[PDB]
């Protein structure tokens, strides 16, 4: 069980996201805040989803370090079947 | 009579999109083809972000509401972004991009983390009051607003009591009392059609007030003008004529009672009468008649010779609480008085008399308005003799105190 | 400005978030539009797992989700979620503070003393007393 | 702005008076998404039929297959009068006078043990 | 515009500098 | 365009937008509108008229498009005039047959008056003791109940929403004023408890296999003490709670949202039990039965449901209308079900064979209000035109018209004795109607001349400070309840 490991070592953890600002999204999907280790288990895979998407950015810029500009986020989320989309209207 | 058109986004904004994609050479049938079904999507989103508009007893469309239409329609919320397989996010809301206009489209990353984050608002609560009272609204806070006959009062006989009751209340003999008519005093909505009664119970009360210099009786009565002016929902400057005078008394005059140990509170009454007073000079503007009038009578006050010292220290507090420029423009050609009024002051050897405490305070005051004088408009190079120039008054202590000025500014 | 807080309060931590995991990456200094989209997808992936973790759980006649229902949202979100006990270890990682939270005194409510008139017999006790 | 005044006259023509600032700038966000998807399906289509330009016919094509996907409506007046008239002939059922509280099938509720893991 | 309403306001026609008490005995 | 009447200026901007054919053919209003025939109710004498320029070959193509498109219902008596054609007309496809008006309807109280249905007509349940002890302490508070008349104008208790940042979205006040819901944009619902007694939760099944049954006290002894608050919040929507009611026996709320799932809260556990899912689309609006077993729902996908708290799956479907249903209220026999809707038209549905027995048209916007007179008698519906029409039921006739708000009436109520009717607003006003000069009177032309007679029947307006009415609610005592979140704008 390394997953329910992760989550019982999960309390006295705290996530980069706060829980009173992860379990607000939550409450607004009806999802409620029965227990803190599983706000903690969603806060991190959204911590993990954004951090790969930046880390696969910082590839490209370094590719072409420093500045994140969107045309390193439109390569970097187009593996991820994502197609980002310019403002061109500001 | 109506006229109405069907507006739809330009074509020539269609064009700059297909070019800048690598879709080249689209002839304008082609390019009219794309600018009328998608003003047609908007028009249709649109008007059905107006239902969730409606529903939600609102008048504002908010921008969830176009997140809820988009759904409706079997459309991703999603805005920024489009996801061709839809498994990450499924029909959910990003909450749109805070994006504008006027925008600086780069900013540093640590920028954003170490600005405070906004305050969470109070939770949703519930209270009750009344709107109607067997037919009638009341006048509380949670509401909007041959012999001749023998005339009535224009206040309730009921009426008279409360004003009975504040102005018992406001003459404080107990503290939370005090406070309860003040709290009256500063959110009642029908205060009005009562207020001449209250302006002539200040007015004549500080009058007979300073026979005998009783200060309770005028730190109460700043406190009730205080109160007064906060009240959104009455009308002052028609009795502002009466307000103003009482409050120049409170400042400009003599102490009948003990002249020290009190003389703390006498500064927080000159201190409470010139906080009040440059709050009205700051409402209630009109060309060249207030501001002007009460700035040359506090003028008047500094340049008459031999002044009392209570009338001084009072009249150059009511100079020195008036703003950035005024401070700017008037205290800079007198500091050479101000030295000479000091020094006269520690010569003579009267001790028991009010002259010398006043003469601190003054100095006091005055050394701390030359400081940021000094700190807003120049550098702070030599800041150890310079101010020997200027009579030597604050010199070094002046340049600490615009130096901790700087830590202020810093911590901004 | 409140209404607009009780959004945005939520808003700026989650601004805050992206900028702090973008540092982490390697990232000083990105562009306005970058990370507007960023928070946008981290907000719409919270909602996500709170809509599909609820639906998964009330498939099976249950109000709150368990473990169980979480590593099965997650699967149909495609996230691999063996590498988080890895992720969650970092040494690089920081941590963001809850916003401020305007709580005086839990409700700084006490109204003010105006009773007077009593209630009519079809007005009970416990609604306000008829104002002054 | 030039595109985003035009967004403010198809709010007011449709009588929408009170809006907030960021309604306009999403629906050029998602007015810019419909068109960079529309034209990207548009020389798909070009390049399917192998022409160099991409002309009105594409654009007519990934139009209508885009709006077969994405638009959809609520279901038409002769299917929604046709599941009516299926379901109002049933009759309504009679009720047990002390079954307790009145449920559904407990696979149909939302009544389950509903456990959490023991904290260690 | 002589006719405005504030014109007639007394705190603009009234000297109630006279007013303010000073030294007073 | 600009010749059509200013009443039709919503519909008219939609079609200026329609253009294109594949624009029409997702709309499904306009679809609907094709399809149906307009009724057009007009008088012989001007049908004379009208026949003797279409049935001549100068004009045979107009011809053909009236009797291929527009129906043609003739009544026999004098033309109406301009602002009494004003009052009835609208809606799309409107200004119904009488064919349609001329059903009987069962509008009469249950448990002798002719027009009351049968008690097993519709199988209702049976009245526990539990449910008997309610209306024994009901008729306590009838007792201390005042006749407000228009002389003893009622007080109004105005349970504002402070905060409120999260939109509230939908209100309900239990029959006794003892609970309040609230609905909000958050995804929550929030009971409130307004009388001094918190609101608990039962116990554990721990806790109760321990005690015994058979006890006196039993209600008393499973309240779970630990669990006391003066406040509930409620989740498990994903979207904008639209919809609330409580049961008449102060359990089972009914919720229903954005996620087009109908929700039953208890009131006892404070969880949610079911999640009704017949709707893929926002359920603008539920409530209860007033006996409490079945609940109807109506929602965007232009239907209203009925269900029974017993089924996963309804057992009425309405689906006559051709705009979302934004209303849906049980008559006070619960035999017939009041469906406003966004097409201007308002249909009575009977529970038994689920057919539309009235059609009610004459509003100008969307009806976002239905109240039924305490008789059974009368029915008041409120849109965003700001009026309040009357109708009557047996005859399926508009017997008023009150005219006197300015902004979407929101909430409407009569009186526990009729007297008066209260109608509340987004002008952030309190009007009260005098619902008893408004039926002093009670056809084949199938119409009546309409007094105009609304400021002799306005008893007074109280505004509310920026705080929109979205509830009204009537004590047993004949008292005012309105909630409203307090919004600054």
């Amino acid at each position: 069980t390394p997953l329910v490991d992760f989550l019982m070592q999960l309390e006295d953890y705290t996530p980069t996201i706060p829980d009173a600002v992860t379990g607000y999204y939550l409450n607004r999907a009806g999802f409620e805040a029965s227990d803190p280790r599983i706000i903690r288990l969603i806060s991190l895979a959204a911590q993990k989803f954004i951090s790969d998407i930046a880390n696969d950015a910082l590839q490209h810029c370094k590719m072409k370090k420093y500045t994140l500009t969107m045309e390193d986020l439109t390569p970097a989320l187009s593996e991820y079947g994502i197609n980002v989309k310019k403002p061109h209207y500001f | 009579k109506l006229k109405l058109s069907n507006t739809v986004l330009p074509s020539e904004s269609m064009k700059v999109v297909a070019e800048s994609m690598g879709i080249a050479q689209i002839q304008e049938e082609t390019c009219q083809l794309l600018t009328d079904e998608v003003s047609y999507r908007i028009k249709e989103i649109a008007q059905d972000a107006l239902k969730f508009m409606h529903m939600g007893k609102r008048q504002k469309l908010t921008t969830s509401d176009i997140d809820y239409a988009l759904k409706l329609k079997n459309v991703e919320p999603l805005y920024g972004f489009h996801a061709q397989e839809f498994i990450p996010f499924r029909f959910a809301s990003g909450g749109g991009r805070e994006l504008y206009f006027y925008e600086e489209k780069e900013v540093d990353l640590s920028d954003i983390i170490n600005t405070p984050l906004p305050r969470v608002p109070l939770d949703v609560c519930l209270k009750a009051h009344w709107l109607s009272i067997e037919g009638c609204q009341p006048a509380i806070p949670e509401n909007p607003p041959r012999l001749k006959p023998r005339s009535i009062h224009e206040l309730s006989v009921e009426q008279q009591l409360y004003y009975k009751e504040i102005t018992e209340a406001c003459v404080g003999s107990c503290e939370a009392k005090r406070a309860e008519a003040l709290q009256s005093i500063a959110t009642d909505p029908g205060l009005y059609q009562m207020l001449p009664r209250f302006s002539t119970f200040i007015s004549e009360g500080v009058r007979v007030n300073v026979v005998q210099n009783n200060l309770a009786l005028l730190i109460y009565l700043m406190r009730m003008v205080k109160a007064l002016m906060d009240n959104p929902t009455l009308y002052l400057e028609k009795y502002v004529h009466e307000l103003i005078p009482a409050v120049m008394t409170c400042i400009v005059s003599r102490q009948l009672c003990l002249r020290p140990d009190v003389d703390n509170h006498w500064a927080l009454r000159d201190f409470a009468a010139r906080l009040v007073a440059q709050i009205c000079k700051h409402f209630s503007t009109t060309t060249n008649n207030i501001q002007s009038r009460i700035t040359k009578t506090f003028t008047k006050s500094w340049v008459d010779e031999k002044t009392p010292w209570t009338t001084r220290y009072g009249s150059i507090a009511g100079l020195a609480e008036l703003g950035h420029d005024v401070i700017k423009t008037l205290i800079l050609p007198r500091l050479q008085q101000e030295g000479e009024r000091i020094r006269s002051v520690l010569d003579g050897p009267v001790l028991s008399n009010i002259d010398r405490i006043g003469a601190d305070h003054v100095q006091s005051l005055l050394l701390k308005h030359c400081a940021p004088v000094l700190a807003k408009l120049r550098p702070p190079p030599d800041n150890q003799d310079a101010y020997r120039a200027e009579f030597g008054s604050l010199g070094p202590l002046l340049c600490s105190q615009v130096v901790k000025a700087r830590a202020q500014a810093a911590l901004q | 400005n409140p209404a607009d807080n009780y959004h945005l309060a939520r808003r700026r931590t989650l601004q805050v978030v992206v900028s702090s995991l973008l540092t982490e990456a390697g990232f000083e200094s990105a562009e306005k539009a970058s990370v507007e989209t960023l928070t946008e997808m981290l907000q719409s992936y919270i909602s996500e797992i709170g809509r599909s973790a609820k639906s998964y759980c009330e498939h099976t006649a249950r109000t709150q989700p368990t473990l169980s229902d979480i590593v099965v949202t997650l699967v149909e979100m495609g996230f691999n979620v063996d590498t988080l006990p890895a992720y969650a270890k970092r040494s690089q990682r920081m941590v963001i503070t809850a916003p401020p939270v305007t709580n005086q005194p839990v409700t700084p409510k006490a109204l003010t003393a105006g009773q007077n008139r009593p209630h009519p017999p079809h007005i009970p006790s416990h609604f306000p007393e008829f104002p002054d | 702005p030039k595109d985003a005044q035009m967004m403010a006259q198809i709010l007011k023509d449709m009588g929408i008076t009170e809006y907030e600032p960021r309604v306009i700038n999403q629906m050029l966000e998602f007015a810019f998404r419909y068109v960079t998807t529309i034209l990207d399906d548009a020389k798909i289509y070009s390049s399917h039929a192998k022409k160099a330009t991409v002309d009105a016919d594409d654009v007519r094509l990934a139009i209508q297959c885009r709006a077969d996907q994405s638009f959809t409506s609520p279901p038409p007046r002769d299917f929604l009068l046709d599941i009516a008239r299926q379901r109002n002939q049933t009759p309504l059922p009679l009720i047990k006078p002390y079954s307790g509280p009145r449920l559904p099938p407990d696979r149909y509720c939302l009544t389950a043990p509903n456990y959490r893991l023991k904290s260690l | 515009d002589l006719l405005a309403d504030e014109n007639f306001l007394m705190v603009t026609q009234l000297h109630w500098e006279d007013d303010i008490i000073w030294d007073g005995e | 365009h600009g010749d059509q009447e200013c009443y039709y200026q919503d519909d008219l901007r939609v079609l200026s937008s329609l253009t294109k054919k594949e624009h029409m053919k997702g709309n499904e209003t306009m679809l609907d509108f094709r399809t149906s025939k307009f009724v057009l109710r007009i008088s012989r004498d001007s049908y004379q008229l009208l026949k003797r320029h279409l049935q001549e070959k100068q004009n045979n193509q107009i011809w053909n498009i009236v009797q291929e498109h527009l129906y043609i219902d003739i009544f026999d008596g004098m033309p109406r005039s301009k602002q009494q054609i004003d009052a009835m007309v609208g809606s799309l496809a409107g200004e119904a047959k009488r064919e349609a008006n001329k059903s009987k309807v069962f509008f009469g109280l249950l448990k002798q008056d002719p027009n009351a249905p049968p008690q097993n007509r519709i199988p209702l349940p049976e009245l526990k003791d539990s449910d008997k002890l309610d209306k024994i302490m009901n008729m306590k508070e009838t007792t201390k109940r005042v006749r407000l008349g228009p002389d003893c104008l009622p007080s109004i208790c105005f349970y504002t929403f402070l905060n409120a940042y999260q939109g509230l979205t939908a209100v309900d006040v239990t029959d006794d004023s003892s609970l309040i819901a609230g609905g909000f944009a958050d995804s929550t619902v929030r009971v409130w408890s307004v009388t001094p007694k918190k609101l608990r939760s039962v116990k554990q099944a721990s806790d109760l296999s321990l005690i015994d049954k058979e006890s006196d006290d039993v209600l008393e002894r499973i309240m779970d003490e630990k669990t006391a608050s003066e406040l509930k919040i409620l989740y498990g929507h994903s979207g904008p709670v639209y919809g609330a009611s409580f049961s008449p026996d102060r359990n089972y709320l009914l919720s229903s949202s954005e996620d087009g799932t109908v929700r039953l809260w208890s009131l006892q556990t404070f969880t949610c039990l079911v999640g009704y899912k017949g709707h893929n689309y926002p359920v603008w609006d539920t409530q209860f039965s007033p006996y409490g077993y079945y609940f109807v729902s109506g929602g965007h996908d232009r239907v209203a449901r009925l269900w029974a708290t017993d089924h996963y799956q309804p057992l009425r479907i309405f689906a006559g209308h051709l705009a979302d249903v934004n209303c849906t209220r049980f008559h006070p026999n619960s035999n017939y079900v009041a469906t406003g809707s966004a097409d201007r038209t308002v249909r009575l549905w009977d529970v038994l064979n689920g057919n539309c027995v009235r059609i009610f048209t004459g509003h100008k916007g969307p009806i976002h209000s239905l109240t039924f007179s305490p008789n059974g008698r009368f029915l008041a519906t409120g849109a965003t035109d700001g009026r309040v029409l009357l109708w009557d039921i047996g005859h399926g006739l508009m017997v008023g018209e009150l005219k006197g708000h300015t902004d979407t009436v929101c909430s409407l109520r009569f009186s526990r004795d009729g007297e008066i009717l209260a109608s509340g607003s987004m002008d952030n006003t309190v009007r009260l109607w005098d619902a008893i000069k408004a039926f002093e009177d009670l056809t084949a032309t199938g119409h009546i001349n309409l007094p105009e007679n609304s400021q002799e029947l306005l008893l007074g307006t109280y505004m509310t400070k920026s705080t929109p009415v979205v509830h009204l609610h009537f004590t047993r005592r004949n008292l005012v309840l309105a909630a409203g979140a307090y919004s600054p704008q």
